[PDB]
């Protein structure tokens, strides 16, 4: 309780840089975890089209893919444009 | 002392023929096994000298940015 402050006042008294390059690392490591932008970044990682989207051929039973680009269905980056 | 300390000879005649069946059975299947050793390994077609190969699930069998594969 009161030893780690101590401890911590002569390590900011002697190496301030250390103290610095500890603190900095730390948060490094930790707040990612506590991100709720990170889903944010996985999305847009995602939603980069890279390659060719290959169309699938129609067998009656796909009521979820688009038949058009402009159709309803399939993914919206609605959301995207308004980040 | 007969009557002590031995049996009569039916009882090693038949213990011998009993020894005698077990050995030559077991003769017959060391040849055998010989064989089918000598058989497998240059066939390949038994569950002895199974070589691994590539297990097939490791293939991508997804669209490749490119139409031919
Ligand atoms: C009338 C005067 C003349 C008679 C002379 C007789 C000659 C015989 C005397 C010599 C002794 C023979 C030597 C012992 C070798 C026999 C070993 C073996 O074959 O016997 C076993 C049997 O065991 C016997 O008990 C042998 C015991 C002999 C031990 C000898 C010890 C003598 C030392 C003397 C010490 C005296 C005191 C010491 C003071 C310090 C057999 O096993 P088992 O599979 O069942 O029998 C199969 C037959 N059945 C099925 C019919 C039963
Ligand atoms: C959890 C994240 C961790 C990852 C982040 C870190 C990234 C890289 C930083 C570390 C790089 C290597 C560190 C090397 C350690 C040096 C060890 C050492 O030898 O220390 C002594 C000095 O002693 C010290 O180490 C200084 C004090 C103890 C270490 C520094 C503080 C440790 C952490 C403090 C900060 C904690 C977080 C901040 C809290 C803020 C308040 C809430 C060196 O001095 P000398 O050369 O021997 O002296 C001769 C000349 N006078």
């Amino acid at each position: 309780a009161g030893r780690i402050a101590s401890f911590l006042k002569n390590a900011w008294a002697k190496e301030p840089v250390l103290v610095a390059s500890f603190a900095i690392g730390g948060l490094a490591i930790i707040l990612p975890s506590l991100s709720p932008y990170t889903n944010y970044a996985i999305r847009i990682n995602r939603a980069t089209p890279y390659n060719y989207p290959v169309p699938l051929r129609d067998d009656g039973n796909m009521p979820d893919v688009p038949s058009h680009p402009q159709d309803p269905q399939g993914p919206s980056l609605e959301w995207l444009k308004n980040l | 002392i007969a009557r002590t300390f031995y049996d009569g000879p039916e009882k090693n005649y038949e213990k011998t023929m009993a020894i005698l069946q077990i050995e030559a059975e077991k003769a017959e299947l060391r040849l055998k096994e010989l064989e089918v050793r000598r058989l497998m390994r240059a066939r390949g077609d038994g569950p002895w000298y199974q070589y691994p190969t590539i297990d097939k699930a490791l293939i991508d069998h997804s669209p490749k940015t490119t139409p031919d594969n």
